[PDB]
């Protein structure tokens, strides 16, 4: 649901849990939430149609 | 430095009545302790903060991790050791003109104490080895970092040699003590 | 530097009538104060402006903050201290040739004054500690920045040792005073 | 440098008939002027061109602006001052053998002149202060630039101290001049 | 360094009864070994860690590969050699002040042993040459790297010359041994 501004990584070759930063961590959150909402609306409409039509 | 002042002071301080063991002790402290520190010493620890590098971009991690790893360089410790060990024999210059054996006893016991204390402090500060890796977790460094050391094999030898000499001198001091009552 | 001139001048200045306490004071000032500064001193404060770094890109923020943090290095303060404390004993070289006890009193009181003043100035300038962080708010630097220090644990020891020696010498001077009337 | 040659030469030049005031003047010039320059001096002005930086990319602005700000370092001015002030007393080595009080008068006059001239030159060259900012408008720099200085508080002290010593010596010289006629 | 202390100690240690071969040995150790190390030596090995570079970006490969290639610089090995070889003759002062031939035998034996041991150690540590390439496979370096050396032709000469001198001295010591029984 969100995108933070700090990630701690411990992968090779990185030595022992270094820190890494991020770019534009606030537009991506908005875009996430927006698309989630749209997809939910589509889900609801399809469900209502199926019910109205189905047995 | 200026090691000639100490030379002249000593040359004026050794005109004192002693015994075989005191002369042996003076010989040992003069050859294996001074002539090594005066000549071979200053050039090993001259590039200790310049070739010490950590793996990070944070300004202020190298200084902190150095000060945390080597709070005091060995060479200064040994210089102080030499001076404080030779003092009780320098006080004779002051005690002489006053009159113009008891003092022997006092000197001996104080030398025992100083030597033992310095050996113990040496074991508790540095140890027996100097490795080529350190892990540092002091502000501003981020949670831990690896820091690398310079010439870590040419200092271990010094450490061991000095430990041996100190042990020998402690033994000789105790021997001179038991020869007293 | 050239510390032999001082050696010869002193060796010619100590041919004076003194008492136990004056000789003890001379011994202390000679061993625990000079021989340390001459030998162990110059190499600690040699990389003080080169390893001092602040967190900024502004040109001229390191020089200002340095000058604001360490306006005067410790070693030069101590050198000046030594010279000004030894002067009254040097004036004898002149008084004697002029005459070829009162002077004793004058020397004593002046030594008292100088020692006390220098100890107080030491407490008011530097303090008891040297930390590894400084906050700077002096032009050209932007309102406030952080600046880091080098070897902040090897200078605190010097500070403390010198404070102790100065205290002891003040005590001895006052003792010699009360022995006068 | 080699300050022992001067020591020996002087030690062979002071075997001359003088009075209280001449000896006081010699003492002052020897303690507060020579021992300060020999020991504390050479090390302050060692990083004067390396830590002087201007705010520009033009190659050749730092050199020009330095040469325009500090045409001559203080320490060499003071060395020259010392030598030229001690000269009239060295010429006794040459007059002695040739004779194997008039000379006294000539010495005194020339000492007066040299001391006054050097004090006035000090006033007109450097001043009473050393600031941490300079404005430079010399080719190749573009019409003006700010240039920053290193250790601007450790040199003001030297300036003031030397001004005071010079004033005292001028006073003593005039006192000796008003003692003959 | 301060090589005058050794000079005075020796000048006081050679007032001993010897024979042709001891004097020849002293001459050789004094000319071809001391005067070469005091003057020409300290300046060749001053840029040994600063001009040693490996082909990699990993921080901490140069220090490790250096410490693995040159664990100890030749010059300090030779200094130690000189001191330990001259000791048995320095130990005559104490015996002299004590008595105020057997000793000759003991000195000779110990000199034989020390010389042979140091020659063999030289063979086993460094060798007969110093090349301009090294292959390093020590952490943190990745599985291998080439590392390049500075002035690799000015040190081979020193090595060879010192090997020759040591051989000659061993020969002379054995010759003096067979002269007794
Ligand atoms: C880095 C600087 C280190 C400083 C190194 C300075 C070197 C010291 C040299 C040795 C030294 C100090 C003590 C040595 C122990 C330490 C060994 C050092 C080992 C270092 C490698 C001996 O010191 C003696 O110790 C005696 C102790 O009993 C003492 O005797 C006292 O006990 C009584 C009982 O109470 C007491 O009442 C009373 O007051 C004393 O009778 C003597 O007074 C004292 O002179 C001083 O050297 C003395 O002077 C010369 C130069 O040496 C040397 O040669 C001279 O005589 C030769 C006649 O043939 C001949 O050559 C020449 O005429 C001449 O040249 C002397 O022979 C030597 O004696
Ligand atoms: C880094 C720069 C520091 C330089 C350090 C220089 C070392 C100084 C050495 C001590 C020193 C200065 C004062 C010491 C106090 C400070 C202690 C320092 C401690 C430092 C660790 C003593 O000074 C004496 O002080 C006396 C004060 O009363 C004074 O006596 C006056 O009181 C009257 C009352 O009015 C007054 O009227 C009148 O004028 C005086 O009668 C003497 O004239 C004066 O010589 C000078 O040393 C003197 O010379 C030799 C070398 O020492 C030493 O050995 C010599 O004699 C030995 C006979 O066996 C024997 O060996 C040899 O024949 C010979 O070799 C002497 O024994 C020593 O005396
Ligand atoms: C950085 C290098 C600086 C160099 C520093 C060198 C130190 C100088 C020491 C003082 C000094 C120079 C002048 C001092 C003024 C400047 C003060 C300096 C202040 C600095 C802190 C005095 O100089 C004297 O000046 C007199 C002026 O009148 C002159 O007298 C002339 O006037 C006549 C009238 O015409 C004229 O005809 C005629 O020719 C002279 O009769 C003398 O000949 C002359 O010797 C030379 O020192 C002399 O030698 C020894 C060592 O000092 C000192 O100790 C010795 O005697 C003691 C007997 O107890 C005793 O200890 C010992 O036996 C012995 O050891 C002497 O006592 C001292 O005298
Ligand atoms: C980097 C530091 C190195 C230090 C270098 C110091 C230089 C040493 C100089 C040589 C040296 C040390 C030994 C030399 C061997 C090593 C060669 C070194 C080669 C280096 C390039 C000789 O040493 C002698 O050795 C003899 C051994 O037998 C010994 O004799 C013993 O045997 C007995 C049997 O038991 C025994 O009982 C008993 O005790 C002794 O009788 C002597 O006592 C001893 O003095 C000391 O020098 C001595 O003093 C002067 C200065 O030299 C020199 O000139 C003086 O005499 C000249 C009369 O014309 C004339 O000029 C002048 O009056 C005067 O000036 C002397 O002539 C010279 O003798």
């Amino acid at each position: 649901f969100s995108v933070p501004g700090l990630y701690e990584c411990n992968r090779y070759p990185c030595i022992k849990e270094v820190e890494c930063y991020v770019s534009r961590p606030t537009e991506k959150t908005v875009f996430l939430v927006f698309m989630f909402a749209v997809s939910g609306i589509c889900v609801v409409l399809n469900l209502a149609e199926l019910n109205h039509l189905g047995w | 430095g200026e090691w000639t002042i100490l030379e002249r002071l000593l040359e004026a301080a050794v005109q004192q009545h002693s015994t075989m063991i005191g002369r042996i002790l003076l010989t040992v402290v003069v050859i294996f302790r001074i002539l090594i520190v005066a000549i071979v010493g200053e050039t090993v620890y001259d590039d200790e903060q310049t070739m010490f590098v950590c793996n990070t971009l944070q300004p202020g991690c190298n200084q902190a991790c150095y000060d945390r790893a080597f709070p005091i360089s060995h060479i200064r410790y040994w210089v102080f050791q030499i001076i404080m060990v030779c003092t009780p024999s320098l006080c004779f210059i002051t005690y002489s003109v006053h009159q113009s054996s008891r003092f022997y006893i006092i000197q001996v016991v104080f030398r025992n104490a100083l030597e033992i204390g310095f050996l113990v402090g040496q074991y508790f500060l540095y140890g027996f080895s100097v490795p080529g890796l350190y892990e540092c977790n002091r502000y501003p460094c981020i949670k831990e970092v690896e820091c690398y050391v310079s010439r870590p094999t040419e200092k271990t030898v010094f450490l061991v040699f000095m430990f041996a000499v100190s042990g020998i001198c402690v033994v000789l001091n105790l021997a001179e003590l038991n020869h007293l009552g």
